[PDB]
């Protein structure tokens, strides 16, 4: 039942911009998201101070998907346990406690790729998070479709959108609302040539070029969220990157890095029935 | 700037 949301697919509702993702198939600068329009969306809670660590994504009533690097980054002497974080699930208001909406839910155990590049350019940044106990799905919390290879290869291709969400930075500032924002994906040579940084396979990059008069990026706080697209096939929407790096927020000439799931997918599988 | 959760959840 993944990637059907309760106030939309389940219903046959569609969002406002859902539309211009099909029509492809052939945060800054985005907008205030609808009431269930991201119902895997995960909000990455610090215990002390209280504060907004990053996004992540619900994939099972137990399981949660972020990035590495929200969980572990020297350079910034990030290195957190289990115990100083809190998941929340089914937000939509960045501050306020959601009573009857969200659910807040305890870590039990974290689990970062093993071949995580935190010292040079982020490559497979991507963890997993096990929850104490399962969160009841509702009309808010649903969680979303991991893409196997047919979807991946008909669906992450140059100028097809995804959409990003999070509470993140507005400008490279605090929005009151989940934000949304569609973005275009970026062929390879592109994503390579607007950086000094070394581009691989683990990672796609996304996001209008000057020239096409759009904008639109994650930016600080979004990390660990998901950048997901709608298949024309079935109808359910897929997670396929993670919001990963990206020099500056919204910058002419630069692209959004997200982890490539699929990619990374064997290595999700493995800890999933390893691990209950 | 952030509200405050319940207590159990701390
Ligand atoms: N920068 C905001 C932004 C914009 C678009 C997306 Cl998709 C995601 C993000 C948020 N992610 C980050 O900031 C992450 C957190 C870890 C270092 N990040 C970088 O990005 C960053 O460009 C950066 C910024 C400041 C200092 C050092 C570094 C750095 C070092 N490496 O090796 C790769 C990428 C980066």
């Amino acid at each position: 039942d993944c990637g059907l949301r309760p106030l939309f697919e389940k219903k046959s509702l569609e969002d406002k911009t859902e539309r211009e993702l099909l029509e492809s198939y052939i945060i800054v600068e985005g907008s205030d998201a609808e009431i269930g329009m991201s119902p895997w969306q995960v909000m990455l809670f610090r215990k002390s101070p209280q504060e907004l660590l990053c996004g992540a994504s619900l994939i099972s009533d137990r399981w949660v998907l972020t990035a590495a690097h929200c969980l572990l980054y020297p350079p910034w002497d990030k290195n957190f346990t289990e115990n100083d974080l809190l998941v929340r699930i089914g937000k939509h208001s960045r501050t306020r406690y959601e009573r009857n909406i969200e659910k807040i839910s305890m870590l039990e155990k974290i689990y970062i790729h093993p071949r995580y590049n935190w010292r040079e350019n982020l490559d497979r940044d991507i963890a997993l998070m096990k929850l104490k106990k399962p969160v009841a799905f509702s009309d808010y919390i649903h969680p979303v479709c991991l893409p196997d290879r047919e979807t991946a290869a008909s669906l992450l291709q140059a100028g097809y959108k995804g959409r990003v969400t999070g509470w993140g930075n507005l400008k490279e500032g605090q929005p009151s609302v989940l934000q949304v924002v569609n973005l275009p994906i970026v062929e390879r040579p592109v994503c390579k040539d607007s950086t000094r940084i070394r581009i691989t396979d683990n990672m796609f990059c996304a996001g209008y070029k000057p020239d096409e008069g759009k904008r639109g990026d994650a930016c600080e706080g979004d990390s660990g969220g998901p950048f997901v697209m709608k298949s024309p096939f079935n109808n359910r929407w897929y997670q396929m990157g993670i919001v990963s790096w990206g020099e500056g927020c919204d910058r002419d000439g630069k692209y959004g890095f997200y982890t490539h799931v699929f990619r990374l997918k064997k290595w999700i599988q493995k800890v999933i029935d390893q691990f209950g | 700037d952030f509200e405050e959760i319940p207590e159990e959840y701390l």
